This record gives structure tokens, C-alpha cells and sequence, in this order.
């Protein structure tokens, strides 16, 4: 019931194709080229075709018709049925699969002939030699692929720098603080950020004005929530774009002043390129592959962001988190909540070893929330109970209600070290730049 | 040894007929992977005092006849150079300037004009040139990574990018690749380049405890890539991040 | 008799909307959340399905070609039915005929 | 066969087709069957659908009744029943007058295939060697009573 | 499974025995030429021996060791073990069994060879011309035998 | 299997035919009912739809889209897409043959109707009552094909 | 069959019995197995022993061998052996004179039984159907024979 | 599998029925002699009650309880369970057919052993001494039957 070579004549259909799109696309022949050569092709006059396309691209002379029949090399001759086929050819675009098909083809041809080669080889024998024919024969083959290859590093330098060059004539993704960015030098691409912060301490609301600094930039967020729903979060980053105090956004009243920034800040929010995914306690590969979704559905995705990890271990988290920070070329940014024993210490400052199957290591920059006040008070009421033994908050309401808070760098890899101050605002939750 | 050969021929045989049906499907990638297991099955089937005397000879006749310049005689007077097939493993804190560290050692080899394999797995390949061109050009970093660069720079930079350009130089900025995978690529490119006479690494990350054997450990890996050392006769330089302990 | 014209119905509406996945290849996604390759009756179009499957996640295009190359191998789905599928007349938002 | 040499299978793309039309214009022509028949049997269609298709037929004949889609449709051998595409295709076919050129093609084929099966049998058979010799006058026998 | 091997060297053999016999019985030639042809042998050396045993039968002049090695064609020689080994080969008479039974292998080739052909004709898709060409076979194999 | 319906939709086909054959030739109604009854339809409206035929036929009225659609019997109406199919249906000069196919198929249902009735009676533990209901239903075979 | 309706297995409980009590008499009666043959089988039993069981009395009968629980044990066909429970239950079974009425009683399941299957196979034959009209006379032939 | 243990107790079974007919009618004992021998009895206690039976009849003493009882041959006697079970079988009437199949019984028994022993022969490479043996064997079943 089946007949071999069938599928062949419909291999023979994918070359046409590929002629005809560089035939309506005369740049194609470029990328083509690049993988596929005469030799590669089953059927011969499309090979010759191909041949003739070349030296035709060779001299900036575009190809066509005109241009085909014309430079015909008058040492072989395409018959009439096959020349008028290729033209006649629904011309299709990303075509760049169907290259790669061809040159899979091509492969198989190398493989079958080079497989029946060794054997006879190998029949006569030193068969020492016949080893080394196959060792020969594996390293042509592997050359030959060129899949997953290294070459070539000098080539890409060029772009690179024509990249940077370009945005000279910031070097990553705004972060939101310009004190943060002078050591970050911005969001490099492929470079794992870990945020790690104690509860409570305005973390989620933290996150969301990042977020923001990346919208701004028209660059597509995917934002993961595990213990926390969705819908809070948003309301959050409404409570700082319409800078209000988040219980009013949350019980429902609202006068005829607010309602309207809040409409205002609603459909401007709605047009932004955002995605939400709010499933509990999801796995790292179901992370990695629904990512690998996203960006193929959407190109636009140059940032990601999680909140939060954890403990059960983190050094293999943290590493195929880097894996797929490299791996979609774009910084991802996780938030952790560090262990009680940060507090059993005497200086309350975070430090990156609190976290601890091993610590994490695998994060490029690491940051620390700390809030002078919340430390401060406790030591205050140390002191009393030692004087036992031996008001403030209005006026704090009163000034504008804000307090010193440090946004420490600990973590900047080939970067600087230091500390940030800025200004936090309590009922907002929200860090005033400046 | 005839018998052998005999064998060797008749485990060939199968191999070919397997290959050759293979084809019939019609996935060319999955048949590359196929070429490059049955040639490591080929390649593994076929690699007392007087044993000893033997290499003893074969030791001092070679210093008669010492390896790879570091870059830094202080080191040289202890390391003696890079001995062939030995294994050599750095560990560093981050951002101590390890990155920025290795390029230089690999600028020592280069100067000693001997082919050098780079494969980074964390960092990607160009950033890795742009530091070696920022101790070459004599530049600070950020100026050669923003853009803008004056008169005296440029024409420096320019100066060293082609010399730089010309010298035996691989890369492969590839996400994590196994090590199977790296001793079968090192095979690739040493059976593509005979010259070369050096590797580095950057870098290993560490995971203790017993799910760490599964999804990828760097105690048999170090013994694997000791194995390639030895195999390719050249010595092996890997970058290690220490744990926070 | 009803049964059957059930069957012969649901034979058409699965080629249809294989065809119009071959029309629109992202639709695959949504088609897949819903159905998987065993919930077919007629196992070509299963069959057929699982290679649609299988060539989206290498995020490769779907026509004539692409499923006759990447045949499992194990099983080719015979002539008829692979080009009835193609020959369906392709009609959009099939979500309820899914 | 493992060699592939872009050639010889259009002839058997060639011979599907010259079998489907020779049914088909005895489909419109039912009183062909009989010069058909004359020349052709069952078993010497390569493609065993048709060989069927032309049995029924045959049976059809014999027993006064005209040949369209339904008669075979229901005159099933029920031993083994043709695929529908096969069926259909055979009817899609264009019908042209005067086939008694295409008869003797498929004659032709199924000449070949007699021939190839015969061929690897005397092959086989010389590994005894006078067996052999009469062997091959047997078989010189049965193809000069075949071809006339 | 070994099989086909053990077969030709016995054809060998049987060679090796007839051309002993030849050796040892000069007159037997007549007969068994009468039969067999240079050609009809499968082991080229014992075929060149044979030729060579004629061209010396004709000329009047007898068969053995010192006639042979030196009444060679100088186109090809015979190698030394073989030759040997002929003349070592136990000689059994009355061997004109034997003669047809080397007979009987030749047409066993030729037999072959033409069922080939015939095969090869199958790979032409030409079939009356196809079916002309079995006849004129037959009067082939038909002529041969008889 | 799919296998039974595809007869099915065969039989259906047929009546079609033959009902369109009587449509472009009234005449031939009477070598039609002389053999089927409209109880002896498989598919009802093509049954149906020859039961008016009759009685268009007895009252000497040709018949075309138009009587069929107003000698209506407004007990049951056919379907307009059945209606107009038959229409459509390819017409095939001298269908006596179809008529007798209609036949047998009718015969067959009535068999498997008949069969599964004693299949009944043997579902009844009565047998030489039971013995006689075949006889019974013999005489009806017998008369229903003579 | 899957339905059940809490009767007609009663019938088969019957007959079990009846033919029980139908070999018991002729155990004890062994010229009535003259009659018994003239209108039973051994395939005309419901019940493979008992069927089994009359063969092996009817072969003892040609040969002049009386009817007891020891001939049968030993002239065994050892083809098939007969379970010891309907052995025994056999010779158990209360033995009533004037058994002819009985017989019938097995003769008519067996009817019942030979139609069955008839029923069932006729009725695929319908599915071609000349071929089954015949049938329809074919089966009657054989039941014309079969009663008398 | 069980089964060649129930012949055996029914072989057992008959033998007591025969003694019990014996018993009740005591002029059969010719009619058995004439046929069986002691000898060919399988159960042994049946034998010696055969013996002694016979042994009371040619001295015209009637066979009962009390005279098998008393007329013991005191170098072996009969179990009381099986010697009253010979009673207790129900007697039936003209026996010669058991007597016949009894006697086939012994015929299976010295079969079995003389087959064994042509085996023995078949264990002794001897064969026209071998051959003979057949024939004296024969001689022997052929008059036993006969």
C-alpha cells in the first residue's frame, strides 16, 4: 500500500517554493545561500536555477523572468514544463524552515551515500584504517551539519557595537530609580535580577513601579504571581498611578474626583502590553515552557517577572532561571522572601547569605529592601523595657508620611557596590524617586 | 588483533544498514545526533616496572626536546606553565574580575599562537571579546560598552580589532550544554583544527545533594573532562563560582 | 439511524477543523487545550493531529508537505482521508464545533 | 527494491491509470467487457483493486446485468471490499473510445510481472542442473501457451 | 549459513579429479572436448589448463608437468599450488560422469546469467518484443543441451 | 466498520433513480408497480412518493414537480431537499432491472423480519406448533417471489 | 443473553431433568433404546453428557451389552470424559414407565434449538438475495425432513 | 488426573456382583469356570473366594456364608469388609457378560506383561532370537482367546 519516492516528488514542490519566494524576494537568496547549495538539491535544474540565481545576485542583478531565460549558461536547459512551474508558484513567506527541510534533505542524500561508502570500505580490509575512515567521515559529517555550531564571534562583535552605537548616537531597560541605575547601568539582556525582602515591607507594591518603568518603555512584561491572585496586584500599581491610598481603591467609595483619574489610568493601562497568570505553585520547567509560549506568541516580551519563590532546592532554580534568561535574551526579575534568622542578628540589615540544600549564587545582580524606621522603633522599645527595668506616628501623618528607606546593592556583577537612600511613602506603599 | 579487526568490521556492518534504513524517515537532525553517538560507540570500542621505565623515558626525552605561558611569571614559577592533558580548575567569587581575569591568560596563549576553545554558557561570547579588547586597547570598560569613543580611541580599537580578528579564537555562548556534549564538540573542533593546544571554561555552577545527578555532577564530570585531557593531550581550564558559606 | 449520521457529521466537522488549523496555524493552541489526539473518533485525524501538535511546539508551519515528510513512521494515514481534509471547506471560530 | 533511479515508477504510475480508464469505459460501455475479458483476467491487473473491480464486473456480465457504481456497490464478494477511493477514482476516470490499445498494456504489464516472478524461480532453482533444463522448457511452454 | 561455498570448492574439485585423469589418460581428451569448452569452466586456471591440453593434443604432443609449465600463453599463468594440486588430485577413471556433471554446472552459470537478463528485460519496461526474447532463449538452452 | 450504511445510502440512491426514470417516463409506472408495492420502500417519503404516483397515474395525470407538490395526501409531506433530489437524481434508461434490486431489497427486510419472528417462537419454549410456523411462513416466501 | 425476565431458565432446568429421567428408564430398560434412537441423537441432546452418554448406550446396544453404570464407565470414547456429577445424577433420576411422551419433550427442544441458529444465520444472510430466497426453500427442505 | 484408579475399584465392583450372582445361584459357577481361572481374578480376596467356591462345588457343598467362612484355606484369609461387601452387592441376573469382561480384564493385565517383557527383550541387544519371541507370544495370546 505505500510507495516509496512519493514523498520525493513532493520534496521537489518545496524547492520551487523557495525559488519563487526569493524570486519575489530578491534579498532571500542571501539567507539562502548561506545554508543551501547547488549540489544540495534533489531535482537538478532546480540546483542549476539556483546556480544561475546566484551569479545573477553576485553582480546586484535582480531575478526574474527576463533575467533567468536570458543568462541561461546554454549548457543545460530547463525544460518548459518545470521553468514555467517555478514561476507559476504560490509565492510564500518565512520560508526559512523550508530551507532548513531542504538542507535536511540534502543531509539525507550525504547520509545515504556515505553510509553504503564506509561499508564497501570496509569490506577489504587494516581495518585500523577503516576506523579511521569512520573517524574521518564523522568529522565531515559534523562540519558538514553546522548545527548548534560556534563560528563565528567576530561577526557579531560588528553588530553588537552598531547596536550600542546606536542608542550613543541608556544601555538596557529603565529600572524606575536613577540612583539604582548608575550602578545597574540598566536591565542587560539575559541577566538574572533577584529582589529579596521581607513581607509586609511593600515588596508587591515595589515590584509593580518597575513594571511601570517598563511599560513606559513599550517593552512586553509577563508577570507571575504563585501565592498572590492577579487582581490585587493590578490594584496596587493603580494605587500608584492615581496616587491613592489603597484602602479607599479597595472598599469601593469613591467621590467624583477619583472615580476619574481611576477611569483615566484604567484604559491607559488596558492598551499596555500586559499578561497575567495567577495558578498557585507552579514548577520551574512548566515556567520555562510556558515562557518559550509567550515569546513565541508574542516577540514584544522583554522582561519578565515572578512573584515570589519558595523554600523547599534554589541553586538549580536560580540556574534554569539564568538557563532561560539567557536563553529568551532578556533579564528576568524574581522576588524571595529571606529567612526569620535575618532578625535574630544585632544589625538588621540584610546581607546576601541570609537565605539559607546551599545558598543561591546563580543571580548577576542582587537587591535588598530595608526600612530604617521599622528597626529603629523596635530598638526604641528594647529601651523602654530596659528602663522599666532600670504621638510620633501623627507627626509623621502630618509631615506627608515619609520615611528613610535603603535599597541595598549588595549584588552588581562586573558592576559597583553601595547603597541607595530613598524615600518611601507608607499608605501608598509606594518609593519616591529622587 | 585480526580477530578484532574481524569483530570490529561485523559491529560496522549493523551500524551501516541501521544508518542507511534511518533515512527512509525523512527528521535529518535526529540522523546527525545518530552519526555523532554510533562515532562516539566507535571511538570508545576502539580506545609493572618496566611499563613504567617506559614513559619515564618518554618524560625527560620531551624536556630534552616547558608548555603554555600563563601570562604571569609570579604563577609560572609555580605552575611551570600548562602541562598537556592536565587539568586545571580556578575558583572565584563574583565580580572579582573573574571574566575580565581569564581573557588575559587567554591572550598569553594566543601569543603562543596556539588554537584556544572558549565555550561560555552564562555570558554570551561578545561581551567576553569586549573586555579582552578593553585590556588590549587600554580602555575603561564603560566607554567601550556605551558607544562613544573619540579619535585616539577608535583608531586604537580599530587597530587592535583586526589583530585580534586574524588569531586562532572559538566560541560557543550556547545555554547549558552537557558535558558529553562538550567532549563531543571538543572532539569536532580538534579533529577541525589541529593547532590547537588550549581550552577554558566559564563556568560551573555547584549543586549538592542527590537530585543533582539527574538534571545536571562535577566530581565524575571533573574526572570526564580529565578523561578529555588526557584525550586530546591538552590541558583544560575551567572557571568555578565558590559557594557563599 | 441517527447514530451514525452523527458519525458521518462528526467525521466532516474533525477534517474541518483540522483544514482550517492548516489555514491558521496558531489556532492549534486553543484547539489542543480543549482536545488531545485520542479524543478523535476517526484515528487518521488523531493521528493527523498529534503530527500538527508535534510540528507547532518546533514552531514549524503546517501544509500538504510538512505532514507527508513527518510522518510518524510507525503508521501513514491512507490517501483519502489526508487529502479530504485539505479539500474541507474552511470555516472560522469552529470553538463550537470543537 | 532499494534502487532508485528517478525513472521506471511513472510506468506504474502510467499503469494505475490505463487500468482505471479501461474500467471506466466499460463502465459506460457495458458490452466491452466481453473483448476485455478475451484478453484480460483478474489476476492480471497490478493493481489488485482493479483486478477485483473487473471480477464483479465479470460475474455482472455473465448474469445480463449493466455495470455502474451501485450494481458493484452491492455485489460485494464480502471476502474483500474495495476502498472507497479506489472505487470512486476508477469512475472519475476519463473514458475514451477505442481501448483496445490500452487492453494490451496492461497485457503488456502483467506480461512483465509473469516474467520477473519466473525469472528469480529458475534463478533459485540452479543453486541438480537436468531438472533445471527441462525447467526452462516448461516455462518456455507456459509463456508460448500465454501469448497465444 | 556457510552453504554456497562448500559447493564451489567441490566444483573445484571435481575439475582437479577430470583434469588428473587427463593427465594420467591422454586419449580422454577427445571426449571429454567433445563435450566441454574452455569457457564452461568456473575456475579460471582449470579453463586455461583445459585450453592449454588442447592447443598440446592437437600438436600431437603429451600432457604432463614440464609440457604445461612450459607450453604457457604467456597472456596468463597458471599458479603454482593450483597447478600442483591438479596433478596431486587422486585420478578416478571412467570419469565422463564427471565431464557432464562440470557440464551441468556451466549451464547451471549460464542459466544464471540468462534469468538475469530476462530480469533486467523486467527492469526495461518495454512485452511482445519482452516475450520474443524468451523464445529466442529457449533455442539457446535448447541447442545447448541437445 | 462504517461498512452497513454505505449500502444504505445505496438504496436510497436507487429509489431515487428509478422514482426520477418514472418522472421523464410515465409510462412506465405500471411494469414498475406490477412488480413493488409502496410498503415495500425502504426509505418512507420515496415510498410515499410513489403511493401518489399511483394515484396520479389511475386518474390519468402526469407527473412532475408540480402534481406531486399539490397531490399532496396532507397526512405526511416530503421533504423538499428528498423532494428535489429525486429530481436531481440521473435518469437511466430501462431500470427493470433497479425495480427487481428495490425487490430484493424489500425481500430482505421482510426477511429479517421474519426470521427474527421465529426467532421469537423460539424465544417461546411451546415445537411441533412451532414446527408449523415455518411452513406457514414458506408458503408466504414462496408466494411473495413466484 | 444479557436479558433476563426471571423465566425460560426454567424450562432448561426442565429439561435437564427429562433427559435425565429418559436414560434412567432405559438404564433400567435396555430394549427401549430402540425407540429412544429411532426419534433421538446424540446431537439432539441439550446436555453434552447425556448426549454423550445415549451414544455410548447405542454402541452397547449393537453389540448386545446391556445398560448399566460399569458399561459405560469402561467403554469410555476417551475422546471426551463424562463429569462424575451427571454420571451419578443420571442413575439418581426417578425412572417413570411409559417414557414416549418425554422423548418428544427433547425432540422438541432440540427443534426449537436447530432453528435458532438457522434464524440467525438466514437473517445475516440478507445482510445479495436471490441466493437467500433459495435459502428460505433450502431450510425448509430441511425441516421437511427434519420432522418427517 | 484420577482416572485410572475409578476403573480399577469398578473392576473390583463387577467381580463382587459376579461372586454375589455366584452366591444366590450356584450352578453358574460352571458356566464362570469354564472360562475364568483363579488366577485371572485382579483383586486377590476375590480370587482365593473364587478358589474356594470352586473347591466346595466339586465336593457338592452349597456356597453361603458359613461355608466360605469355615472352609478357609487357613494359609490365607478374606477380609470380613470385603467378604460381606461381596454379600451385600446387588446380584443381577445372567452375568455371562461380566464373566466375558472380566476375562478381558486378565487379558489386559497379562497383555501389559507381555509387553513389558518383549520390552525387557527390546532392553537385551540381542534379534531373529528376538524375532522368535514374538511368535511364542502369539501362540500364547492366540489360545487364550481362543
Amino acid at each position: 500500500t505505500m510507495d516509496h519516492l512519493k514523498h520525493l516528488q513532493q520534496l521537489q514542490n518545496i524547492e520551487r517554493i523557495v525559488l519563487s519566494g526569493i524570486v519575489l524576494a530578491n534579498h532571500k537568496i542571501e539567507e539562502v545561500h548561506s545554508v543551501l547549495e547547488p549540489s544540495d538539491f534533489y531535482y537538478p535544474p532546480n540546483g542549476l536555477f539556483f546556480e544561475i540565481a546566484l551569479k545573477l545576485h553576485e553582480e546586484d542583478c535582480p531575478i526574474d523572468e527576463n533575467f533567468i531565460r536570458q543568462k541561461m549558461p546554454k549548457d543545460k536547459q530547463i525544460k518548459e514544463e518545470d521553468l514555467v512551474a517555478i514561476f507559476a508558484a504560490s509565492p510564500i513567506d518565512n520560508i526559512e524552515a523550508y530551507v532548513e527541510e531542504i538542507k535536511n534533505a540534502s543531509i539525507k542524500r550525504k547520509l545515504f551515500g556515505l553510509a553504503n561508502t564506509i561499508r564497501e570500505q570496509a569490506l577489504e580490509s587494516k581495518s585500523s584504517d577503516i576506523l579511521g575512515a569512520v573517524e574521518r567521515e564523522v568529522y565531515a559529517l559534523l562540519n558538514g551539519s553546522t548545527i548548534e555550531g560556534f563560528r563565528n564571534i567576530k561577526e557579531v562583535l560588528e553588530s553588537a557595537m552598531d547596536l550600542i552605537t546606536e542608542n550613543q548616537r541608556v544601555t538596557g531597560i529603565p529600572t524606575g530609580f536613577v540612583q539604582l541605575d548608575n550602578y545597574t547601568s540598566g536591565f542587560n539582556k539575559g541577566s538574572l535580577v533577584i529582589i529579596g525582602a521581607r513581607p509586609s515591607m511593600g515588596k508587591t507594591s515595589l515590584m509593580m513601579n518597575m513594571v511601570l518603568s517598563a511599560l513606559n518603555d513599550d517593552r512586553g512584561v509577563a508577570v507571575f504571581s504563585l501565592e498572590m491572585s492577579a487582581e490585587q496586584l493590578a490594584l496596587r500599581a493603580l494605587s500608584d498611578l492615581t496616587s491613592i491610598n489603597m484602602h479607599d481603591l479597595e472598599s469601593g467609595r469613591l467621590d467624583d474626583d477619583q472615580w476619574e483619574n481611576l477611569a483615566k489610568c484604567f484604559d491607559h493601562l488596558s492598551q499596555k502590553k500586559l499578561f497575567f497568570y495567577d495558578k498557585s505553585y507552579v514548577r520551574i520547567e512548566q515556567i520555562r515552557l510556558q515562557l518559550r509560549k509567550l515569546k513565541s506568541q508574542h516577540k514584544e516580551l522583554g522582561i519578565a517577572f515572578i512573584d515570589y519563590l519558595q523554600l523547599m532546592q534554589i541553586a538549580e532554580i536560580s540556574r534554569e532561571l539564568k538557563t532561560l534568561a539567557r536563553e529568551l535574551e532578556i533579564p528576568i526579575i524574581a522576588l524571595v522572601q529571606l529567612n526569620r534568622s535575618l532578625e535574630n542578628r544585632d544589625d538588621k540589615r540584610p546581607i546576601l547569605s541570609d537565605i539559607k540544600g546551599g545558598i543561591e549564587q546563580d543571580a548577576d545582580i542582587v537587591l535588598f529592601l530595608y526600612r530604617g524606621y521599622i528597626y529603629q522603633m523596635r530598638a526604641e522599645d528594647n529601651k523602654i523595657d530596659k528602663l522599666k527595668k532600670e504621638e510620633e506616628r501623627r507627626i509623621h501623618k502630618q509631615n506627608g508620611s515619609i520615611e528613610e528607606a535603603e535599597i541595598i546593592v549588595a549584588k552588581n556583577r562586573n558592576g559597583a557596590t553601595g547603597t541607595v537612600y530613598t524615600r518611601f511613602n507608607a499608605p501608598f506603599t509606594r518609593y519616591e524617586d529622587m | 588483533e585480526e580477530i578484532k579487526n574481524a569483530s570490529i568490521k561485523r559491529k560496522l556492518f549493523g551500524l551501516a544498514n541501521t544508518i542507511r534504513e534511518q533515512a527512509l524517515e525523512s527528521k535529518s537532525s535526529d540522523i546527525l545526533g545518530a552519526v555523532e553517538r554510533e562515532v562516539y560507540a566507535l571511538l570508545n570500542g576502539s580506545t609493572n616496572i618496566k611499563e613504567v621505565l617506559e614513559s619515564a623515558m618518554d618524560l625527560i626525552t620531551e624536556n630534552q626536546r616547558t608548555g603554555i605561558p600563563t601570562g604571569f611569571v609570579q604563577l609560572d614559577n609555580y605552575t611551570s606553565g600548562f602541562n598537556k592533558g592536565s587539568l586545571v580548575i580556578i575558583g572565584a567569587r563574583p565580580s572579582m574580575g573573574k571574566t575580565s581575569l581569564m581573557m588575559n591568560m587567554v591572550l598569553s596563549a594566543l601569543n603562543d599562537d596556539r588554537g584556544v576553545a572558549v565555550f561560555s554558557l552564562e555570558m554570551s561570547a561578545e561581551q567576553l571579546a569586549l573586555r579582552a579588547l578593553s585590556d588590549l586597547t587600554s580602555i575603561n570598560m564603560h566607554d567601550l560598552e556605551s558607544g562613544r569613543l573619540d579619535d585616539d580611541q577608535w583608531e586604537n580599537l580599530a587597530k587592535c580589532f583586526d589583530h585580534l580578528s586574524q588569531k586562532k579564537l572559538f566560541f560557543y555562548d550556547k545555554s547549558y550544554v552537557r558535558i558529553e556534549q562538550i567532549r563531543l564538540q571538543l572532539r569536532k573542533l580538534k579533529s577541525q583544527h589541529k593547532e590547537l593546544g588550549i581550552a577554558f571554561i566559564d563556568y560551573l555552577q555547584l549543586m549538592s545533594g542527590s537530585k543533582a545527578t539527574k538534571e545536571r555532577q562535577i566530581a565524575e564530570i571533573s574526572r570526564e573532562l580529565k578523561t578529555l585531557a588526557r584525550e586530546l593531550e591538552i590541558p583544560i581550564i575551567a572557571l568555578v563560582q565558590l559557594n557563599r558559606s
